[PDB]
RNA sequence: UCCAUUGCGACAACGAGCGAGACCCCGGCCGCGGGCGCCGCGGGACGGCCCGCGCGAGCGGGAGGACGGCGGGGCGAUAGCAGGUCUGUGAUGCCCUCAGACGCCCUGGGCCGCACGCGCGCUACACUGGCGGGGCCAGCCGGCGCCCGCGAGGACGCGCGGAGCCCCCGCCGUGGCCGGGACCGCGGGCUGGAACGCCCCCGCGCACCAGGAAUGUCUUGUAGGCGCCCGCCCCCACCGCG
């Protein structure tokens, strides 16, 4: 910090993830746009690249955003816990993954599919618009 | 047109219904020791100076 | 003495002494805490370890010939809950860090345990004593 | 005298004053401690309020909202705030432009339901001075309030800005424009 | 011989127990003990409706029970086993205010 | 978690005793649930609360108004003598009251010309009287009918 | 509605930034935000610089708000 | 005249009583005693003093005093309501159930089900702010050490112990943004015979920009804001008494 004038190389707007971040927040907050990141894991996982946490977002270097990059798919063997990931004992893999933009609609869209035929009590209200968990909805909620 | 002020010299307790104002009597310390009767809203106490946009108006 | 000085010069000032002479090290798990289920996010500051550690044990100062243990001061670095539809409520902070570094004191003989808790020992009051009047003009 | 309590340890109370009769008594500017917080149980008695500080009055009401309530540290920092901007700006006292606002301020004539009155039928009155002092505070600190809800600048500068116009009695300021509305609607039922 | 006894006395009524205490002091102070400790007072609180059912407004009973305690174990060597009977025995005896004794 | 009742804490039993002794003075004072004990003696001018000099204390903010007495007394009685407050109860504002009412009971029983006293005591509560005398107002108890001593719940009539 | 930004171009931290406040006598991060129509910490950076130059005087600091004076006139 | 059938002064009325006040608990100031732990007995304030008025009862002001004129609670007259309660009871009259039982015991489920109308509450709409670090004081009252684990929690072993707001240093800088955290998807644990119950972590991130006709409560440690203990309870408080 202590940047007054802009980087030569300041990108004002920057795309990862098939998503688009600006270039004058603050990075650890910016990268909370996509989906799949938010500030805890975001932190943990700049850290771990020797970045910086209080830059403006566009003045991120090209080769700073490769190995972001790099510790965002590869995480646990870059070390950080597996207690810190959205995805912890696949069902099939049976791993501990963290899954992004492209994954969330298709890991959640494919998992209603197998509760409708697994005919589950919470498949079929997640099918009529209710409430699975035990929520009382007498009074509540009311469209 | 310039509005000038009066002291207090007594009262003569609520009347407007619901509280609020009180009639006083008043004089004007410019000079010519008109005593009359005017109206007041909130606390006001003996010595109080009020000011006055009329020369004269008078009430009861 | 050491109090009649404010907490917040001679906190950051030992400290910095401190990082300066190894005397503590942050281990690995320091870069992924948030420090107590009460908090929202993780320290901003890099060096908060040592901060927490000299506050520590001006803490063990202060109460002098009295003990301490680590569930005690983890009551002393609480803070609220929030975002929850819910009253607020209070909470502990956690206990490990705080036992790393009353281990860590502990290990360089400034911190002398007794039948419950530890107590500070004269080594460790002299230490402090001497930072302080060396911070004291 | 033995002491002079230079208010925020600055800003002295000696040559100070009220340029207006009316209120000149009801305006306490000699009692005031070093600091605006007196435990002092006013409001006890009716006319008991005549005499407390008029900067203690003053920061009574900064805290009228009901998410700031029971908090006066903050105001007596704004306060604060407020008088050196005020110095910065004039290069005066700030009290003395304080006393001259709250003079400033203040109806002189408003409008009640006397007698009867059947069908909206109001009588124009004249005011006491209390209720001026009373009612100039309150304006000058909503009109501040008013202008720092959802917008960038602070409190404080909104504040010192607002008591400097009414101290000038530009119509720009919010108390002086309600102090006009309430005069010129009583006269229209005179 | 000596033993270091220790005087427990209980009791809801602040009377009797204030009673209680001057005669066994007037009887003790031969044998060497002396006043009580006077205790904090516990404090059994209940708030209960004041209705079987709910209805109409809502309104409490506060009932309490205060238990007053006075301590006296300043006998220990001044008196032996059988002597504590002499003071357990010349006192008034009240038929609600259990004292017990303890080494 | 200090009371302000505790024996402990009217005796001073914190103090060693055999300086204990020289402490000759033993005040008081208080505002709602605090308390403060003064010990004082002769001196140099010093003082301290809970072994905290007078200047570094919490209320910047409020460090003069537990500095007036000293500033409208004057300051050669003060320098005469040392003092060592303990103070213990609820919140900040109120320990800084009872505090400054400690001092001024403390200082002005150190005379011993009562006319000199009574010179003084006028002085002082011309500027203000709870420095001298306790304040009396506390917490009122709640009702059942509500949630406050005075507020009650909302009341519907349909 | 209003975008401002966090990083000015080479020749704005000149023309105006400072050739345009110098000029004033009191300042504020807040009053330099709404005139330069930039964002505050911008504001923070600048008058840091300047207090290191040495044209403008703390009056009154705290982490809320702090203010200037204007030396060199 | 009085908050008060509270009192003065008269009257074919005289003389009494209940209710009201008096009374009991709590707190504020002082004294004595005693003491593991602040807890036992008493004093003190009474429209007493000055000034005005008023036959008077009593009204207004000013003093000194810890407190100044019903400080907060409890008790609560005669008469009555087709008010509620037979689902609190070895409280109960008259009917109906009474050996394929409305008796008693076991296994599952429900009382929580949701296009909808409203009553008491909780959280928010942000700069008088959110986040991170640090310093620091309550009372009804009250249990702690060591080691693992991010945390929630767990294994051992002993009798010992208090928070939020707030203040200070910094980041954000008017953007439905780091405001707000509903909803939902993996996972780790506790309770218990048994999770549908409750906690913790990562991720997702609904409305909501101060709310129309209408309407509620409130005069000093009061409103409002902040949190902390008990009740029921195998776990669970946005509830209630404090």
């Amino acid at each position: 910090m202590t940047t007054i004038v802009q980087p030569n190389d300041y990108r004002d707007l920057l795309r990862m993830f098939n998503t688009n971040i600006q270039g004058k927040v603050v990075l650890e907050c910016a990268l909370v746009g996509i989906k799949g990141i938010g500030r805890r894991f975001a932190n943990v996982a700049l850290k771990k690249a020797n970045i910086d946490v209080h830059k403006r977002a566009g003045e991120l270097t090209a080769a700073e955003e490769d190995a972001l990059m790099k510790v965002l798919e590869d995480p646990l063997s870059h070390g950080i816990p597996a207690w810190m990931l959205n995805r912890n004992n696949d069902f099939e893999s049976g791993k501990d993954m963290h899954i992004l933009v492209n994954t969330i609609a298709s890991t959640h869209r494919a998992d209603l599919e197998r509760l409708r035929k697994t005919r589950c009590e919470r498949g079929v209200r997640h099918h009529h618009n209710l409430k699975v968990r035990g929520q009382h909805t007498k009074s509540t909620g009311r469209r | 047109p310039e509005p000038i002020n009066a002291r207090v010299i007594e009262v003569l307790g609520r009347t407007s219904s619901r509280g609020g104002i009180t009639q006083v009597k008043v004089e004007f310390m410019t000079g010519e020791k008109r005593q009359i009767i005017r109206n007041v809203i909130g606390p006001v106490r003996k010595d109080d100076i009020l000011v006055l946009m009329e020369s004269e108006r008078e009430a009861r | 003495s050491v109090t009649r000085v404010p907490a917040d010069v001679f906190i950051n000032s030992f400290a910095a002494h401190l990082k300066n002479r190894g005397i503590i090290k942050c281990p690995a798990f320091t870069d992924y805490v948030k420090t107590g289920v009460s908090r929202q996010y993780a320290p901003r500051d890099a060096d908060w370890f040592y901060i927490k550690a000299a506050s520590v044990i001006r803490h063990f100062y202060i109460s002098g010939s009295h003990s301490i243990g680590v569930a005690g001061l983890a009551r002393k670095y609480s803070s609220l809950q929030k975002g929850k539809t819910t009253p607020h409520h209070t909470k502990r902070a956690s206990c490990k860090v705080i036992r790393s570094i009353v281990s860590q004191f502990l290990g360089q003989k400034l911190l002398i345990a007794g039948e419950r808790g530890r107590h500070i020992s004269p080594n460790g009051r002299k230490m402090v004593e001497d930072f302080a009047e060396g911070l004291q003009k | 005298m033995s002491l002079e309590v230079a208010l925020f340890n600055k800003w002295p109370l000696t040559d100070v004053k009220c340029q207006d009769e009316s209120l000149e008594a009801y305006i306490s500017i000699d009692n005031h401690s070093f600091v605006p917080h007196s435990a002092g149980r006013w409001s006890a008695k009716r006319f008991r309020k005549a005499k407390c500080p008029v900067v203690e009055r003053l920061t009574n009401s900064l805290m009228m909202h009901g998410r700031n309530s029971g908090k006066k540290l903050m105001a007596m920092k704004t306060v604060g705030e407020a008088f050196e901007l005020i110095n910065l700006y004039t290069g005066k006292n700030p009290v003395q432009v304080l006393v001259d606002a709250v003079a400033n301020s203040g109806p002189r004539e408003d409008s009640c339901r006397i007698g009867k009155g059947g069908q909206v039928r109001r009588q124009s009155v004249d005011v006491s001075p209390l209720r001026r002092v009373n009612i100039g505070i309150y304006n000058i600190a909503t009109g501040a309030r008013k202008a720092a809800f959802r917008k960038v600048r602070p409190f404080a500068e909104c504040l010192a800005e607002e008591i400097m116009n009414a101290a000038a009695g530009a119509d720009k300021s919010y108390a002086i424009s309600q102090r006009n509305s309430v005069e010129r609607i009583a006269v229209s039922n005179r | 011989m000596h033993q270091k006894y220790t005087i427990i006395v209980v009791g809801k009524d602040l009377k009797l127990v204030e009673r209680y205490v001057k005669s066994i002091v007037k009887e003790g102070r031969a044998f060497g003990i002396s006043g009580p400790c006077r205790a904090p007072v516990r404090r059994l609180t209940i708030t209960t409706r004041k209705s079987p059912c709910g209805e109409g407004t809502n309104t409490w009973h506060r009932f309490e029970l205060r238990m007053y305690k006075r301590t006296f174990w300043v006998t220990c060597g001044g008196n032996d086993i059988s002597t504590i009977l002499s003071k357990t025995v010349v006192i008034p005896g009240i038929q609600v205010t259990v004292e017990v004794e303890e080494p | 978690m200090a009371k302000g009742n505790r024996r402990d804490l009217l005796e001073r039993n914190d103090i060693e005793v055999r300086e204990r002794d020289k402490y000759t003075v033993h005040t008081l004072g208080k505002k709602k649930n605090s308390v403060a004990v003064a010990f004082v003696k002769a001196g140099k001018g010093d003082i301290l609360v809970n072994n905290v000099p007078l200047a570094l204390v919490r209320p910047e903010i409020l460090r003069t108004k537990v500095s007036e007495p000293i500033m409208i007394l004057g300051e050669s009685l003060f320098k005469g003598l040392d003092m060592n407050i303990k103070v213990a109860g609820g919140g900040h504002v109120s320990q800084i009251y009872a505090v400054r009412q400690a001092i001024s009971r403390g200082v002005l029983a150190s005379v011993k010309d009562e006319a000199a006293r009574s010179e003084l005591r006028a002085k002082l509560v011309s500027y203000d009287r709870q420095l001298v005398v306790s304040d009396p107002r506390r917490c009122e108890a709640k009702k059942f009918g509500g949630r406050g001593a005075r507020a009650r719940r909302q009341k519907s009539y349909r | 509605k209003v975008d401002y930004p966090t990083l000015f171009a080479d020749e704005a931290a000149m023309n105006e930034a400072l050739k345009f406040i110098k000029n004033s006598k009191c300042i504020t991060h807040t009053q330099i935000c709404e005139r330069l129509r930039v964002s505050v910490a911008l504001a923070k950076r600048v008058m840091r610089q300047l207090v290191k130059s040495g044209d403008f005087a703390i009056v009154s600091k705290s982490s809320r708000m702090t203010i200037f004076k204007n030396m060199t006139k």
